[PDB]
């Protein structure tokens, strides 16, 4: 679908919040994490213009900057069964994510978000967009089983 | 009315065409919290823009969306522009054509994207991208002269004669205020002062702006500083601690004339200006020698004009008259020129209209704008 | 023969040039009694130094004269040097040139006062102050490479190519073993082990040296610790009590790669190394990538070399060959390099002589030393 | 035997007369370290020449002693020649007549200094200074034809008929590979790639050498590039970074045919060759049209011969047969011709001998040579 699409490597690192802020009582794990993925998916300038404009429309629709648009997309994906076009777009974007040259690092960031900020606290009930993005980074889908936690009490 | 937004690397100078000074001047930074929690109703706002980020600087991680005159974080740049239009100017961008600036020899995708955002995200009726050096000449009122524009990200000089630019003679150095700021915090460690955070980098920038100056003769100034304490100045940090700096006052600006201080192989701004003039036609060099116009914050160091006068005079033939024009409104020369250009009746046909963008796309900027 | 004294924030490594290992390696601490004695003939010594202070730490307040590579208590540093020369090496300092070491980007007054004490208090015939990262390369035997030196107080990167250092690319990070020790104290309170006082900071330093390690994948290690309990290990305190430590084993060293968890805004050592390389000339980066030399005690964590290799490989372009050099003697590599340098025939003209000192004062150190 | 040293602006081609290819080919650069210190005992030198300068290019400042065919730094040129004779050819210049080459219409002091240094410094028994365009004809084996020699410094045309040059018809443009390298550096910034150092100029030179080509129809190629990415090629920098280059591949060599790209008020090489032929006698133009011979590295661009055939054919009358002779070894054609000339028995009485020089002085070169 998007041949010749290239990304500037390490462009998304500056967008990852500090672990201390991930523990904030009003931290928005979904929006902040999707911001990292949006930044990581920003096409490199070396990509041909037709592909850039084509892909920029895909990620702009699926990973919008505006909170109003992001929330509207979230609600519209709750009944994704009635929105095949989003199904195709989300499927297309997930295909791009799984081929991202730095998918391993993005997977580590996603796991850090789940570990610290509770990104995947809903487990299997995660919204369609966030679940698809994670499935792209984590192919097996094991993240649906939330992070393992220490449970200090009753320790041997 | 037309909006003039001089989105520099360090500061955003925005206002309305026809005014004498920008209405809004705030830092071009987006700060996001880096600490934890912990109070209900006190952390809903993620990211702060401009002066608010500077005020809450202590708990944020500040980041400039523009580096070396190139927009590197377009999501943050969108936040900066949204802050400018709606929060600082209190205008609807869809009702005003917007003139904005950029440095010469920038990546073309930089102009293309900013054209794309202005038309598709803000629905501006029309827009224009001007060269900052050219606007400075508009502000000075001349039609001939070699401008030396040095802001936070990039320093460049554009030789213009009788209104004609010599694009083969443009110069660009990625050595500007921010590079000087970084050097100052590096040489401040020699006195035991450690500034490492982005919040503290702003304090070092304030120290630079308040205390740094250009020595007329560097070697003599170094000897004077070594031999006596007359050049030492004290500065009070936000928490009450007092720091004193001696030769660091003029060593930091000296990097402009000696880029090797920060490991750069390039030549000083004095020699780059002379090289730019030497690349121009021999018949116009005399006029350029007499119309070196400074603009940008990085040219606000005390004694910079006298140093540039001395350095170029030693390079140019002795029979030329070297004149440095450094207006007190140097720091806003670019915005003033943009305001002049935007309000010119003969300029109203040079806008990129929304209709033109629709037919041609973001590539229209390369045809309509220098 | 010349003396090589690697002062260091945590340990004093002292010996003679030409030997393969330092003669004396003792803590850089000075202990003052806290309690009342209280017998006749006991406790007439007002202070204890090095191993003696460590042995008697139960009734002593231990204090490090050097903090973050900077000497903060010069009277105590004089005690340590007096102990090193007279009680550990058993030499008359007036006969032997002394090679000293310090981190880059230190305050100038630190090395100025080092010279003054050596020439006046100890009357050494000559001395020299070397940069620790440079010496580590001497020990490795290479002429090119970027050294990551991480001791107790300072972690700094120095890229060197063909014997030429790129000082503008030198990165310094005030996060080292002592900061990791303090963090281990903090997270050990999550369990019932509340050292939480300055008495037992050395016991948890020993715990850190014995049990802590760097996880190749932090998330996988955290999951394994949460699930299995197979990573739990037990440590016996001097009291005979046994503390069990689980994921704190690899969480404490994780602060090196995530300077957060201690509230630092800087990037991890992997990114600092990469940033240092990217500040260098593009033509030497390939050689730097293949010559990542690690030195200092803080690099002795099991798996840190593997972690550094993985992390830098993720930052650098895929075609580059990343290679971490981690000698088994990297804890003493700095002293070994000092020994090699001090014994070179070509180095015998680089000493700062007593005649040169009193002719020029402590400022001579800046001219003759990097 | 005789030495043939074709030291152009960019490369030094040296060897023995009678050989089919130069023995030593290396860049005409002197590099000097621009960084500090720091390791004693290392095999460091105060300057590096030729291939060694390229190897250690990362930590050096590279200077070309020759620019636009004129030697501007004679001290550097001396060590370039010393490097050629002693370290590359491994000969004693005292016992070898040495043939040198230079471009037409050069300053006479250039030839005089070249002669003076060879006889006084290198004490050669005899020497001769030939014109590069003439030598190319020797290599081609002809005695008639108009030679277009384009190296790193200068492009010149020399029409020759039956061995007779028409010096009033000789053309010389100071536009050659180095100007193309600088232009490629400038237009690469359009894509965000920034090369500013002398070391990085060599990288851009390599990109130009192995990616640029001449477009048969410039406007058609521009449309093709704008419409598709088929013309885009990737190049891996020394640090593993990959740069993608599109229409810049042919826009750089297009400067040869449109000097206005770099602000030069001059005719392209096609028009200069045509203008030269028209300055010749009408009776020889037909043979000149059919014997356009290319030489020099700057003529190695793919498709340049076809472009020149197309361009001149559009200028010359339709009945003339335009033939561009572009041998595969036209990069070394000048040296090959010099080797042929120096090995001719009929040429042996045309050397400037040491006895001749000491009697007449450096000015002898103006009488004995072209
Ligand atoms: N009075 C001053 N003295 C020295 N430097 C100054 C002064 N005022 C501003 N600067 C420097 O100039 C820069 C801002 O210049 P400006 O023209 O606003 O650049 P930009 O157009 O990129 O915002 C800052 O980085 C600051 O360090
Ligand atoms: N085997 C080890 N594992 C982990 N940390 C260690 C080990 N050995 C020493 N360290 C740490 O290294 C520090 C001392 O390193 P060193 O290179 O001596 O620093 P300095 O040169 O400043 O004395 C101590 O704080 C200690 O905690
Ligand atoms: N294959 C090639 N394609 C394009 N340009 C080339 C090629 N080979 C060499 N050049 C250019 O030619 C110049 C060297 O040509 P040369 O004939 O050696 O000049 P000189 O005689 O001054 O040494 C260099 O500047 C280089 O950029
Ligand atoms: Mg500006
Ligand atoms: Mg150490
Ligand atoms: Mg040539």
């Amino acid at each position: 679908p998007f041949s010749g699409l290239k990304f500037k490597q390490n462009s998304f690192l500056s967008t990852v919040p500090s672990v201390t802020n991930m523990h904030s009582m009003h931290f928005d794990a979904r929006e902040t994490f999707l911001g990292v993925i949006r930044k990581a998916l920003e096409p490199d300038t070396s990509t041909p213009f037709p592909v850039r404009r084509a892909f920029d429309g895909l990620r702009a629709e699926i990973l919008p900057n505006d909170t109003i648009k992001s929330a509207a997309l979230k609600a519209q994906c709750s009944d994704i069964d009635k929105h095949p076009e989003l199904k195709a777009k989300m499927e297309t974007l997930k295909e791009v994510i799984t081929h991202h040259p730095q998918k391993e690092k993005l997977a580590e960031i996603a796991l850090q978000f789940a570990r610290e900020a509770g990104l995947t606290r809903l487990k299997g009930e995660t919204d369609y967009v966030l679940s698809n993005v994670l499935d792209g980074l984590i192919g097996d889908g094991s993240w649906r089983a939330g992070p393992a936690y220490e449970s200090y009490l009753n320790k041997p | 009315t037309a909006l003039v937004c001089d989105n520099g690397s360090g500061l955003v100078k925005a206002g309305f065409a026809g005014d004498d000074a920008p209405r809004a001047v705030f830092p071009s930074i987006v700060g996001r919290p880096r600490h934890q929690g912990v109070m209900v109703g006190m952390g809903q706002k993620d990211s702060y823009v401009g002066d608010e980020a500077q005020s809450k600087r202590g708990i944020l991680t500040l980041k400039y969306p523009i580096e070396h005159g190139i927009i590197t974080n377009w999501d943050d740049m969108e936040k900066i522009w949204h802050h400018t239009f709606y929060n600082e100017l209190r205008v609807a961008p869809e009702e005003h054509p917007t003139l904005l600036t950029e440095a010469p020899l920038n990546p073309k995708a930089n102009r293309e994207k900013m054209t794309q955002i202005m038309f598709e995200t803000f629905n501006v009726p029309a827009m224009y991208v001007a060269i900052q050096a050219v606007l400075s000449l508009y502000a000075s009122g001349r039609t001939t002269g070699i401008v030396l524009d040095s802001g936070d990200g990039v320093t460049h000089n554009v030789p213009i004669y009788e209104g004609y630019a010599l694009p083969h003679a443009i110069m660009r150095l990625d050595l500007a205020g921010r590079d000087l700021t970084d050097y100052l915090m590096k040489i401040l460690t020699e006195r035991g002062y450690s500034f490492v955070t982005t919040a503290e980098r702003e304090i070092v920038r304030d120290i630079k702006e308040k205390l740094c100056y250009v020595a007329l003769d560097f070697e003599n100034e170094m000897a004077t500083a070594a031999s006596s304490s007359s050049l030492e100045k004290s500065y009070e940090l936000p928490d009450g601690q007092v720091i004193t700096i001696g030769n660091e006052r003029f060593r930091c600006p000296e990097t402009l004339f000696q880029p090797s201080f920060i490991g750069m192989e390039s030549a000083g701004i004095h020699e780059t200006t002379y090289n730019s003039i030497m690349k121009c036609d021999i018949d116009i060099r005399k006029d350029l020698y007499a119309n070196n116009v400074m603009s940008g914050g990085t040219t606000m160091y005390p004694g910079i004009a006298d140093r540039m006068q001395k350095e170029i005079t030693a390079l140019a033939p002795s029979t030329m008259k070297i004149k440095i024009i450094a207006p007190p409104e140097r720091k806003y020369s670019v915005w003033i020129g943009g305001s002049i250009l935007a309000s010119l009746s003969t300029f109203q046909q040079m806008w990129i209209t929304k209709q033109e963008y629709d037919e041609a796309g973001p590539s229209i900027v390369h045809r309509k704008c220098f």
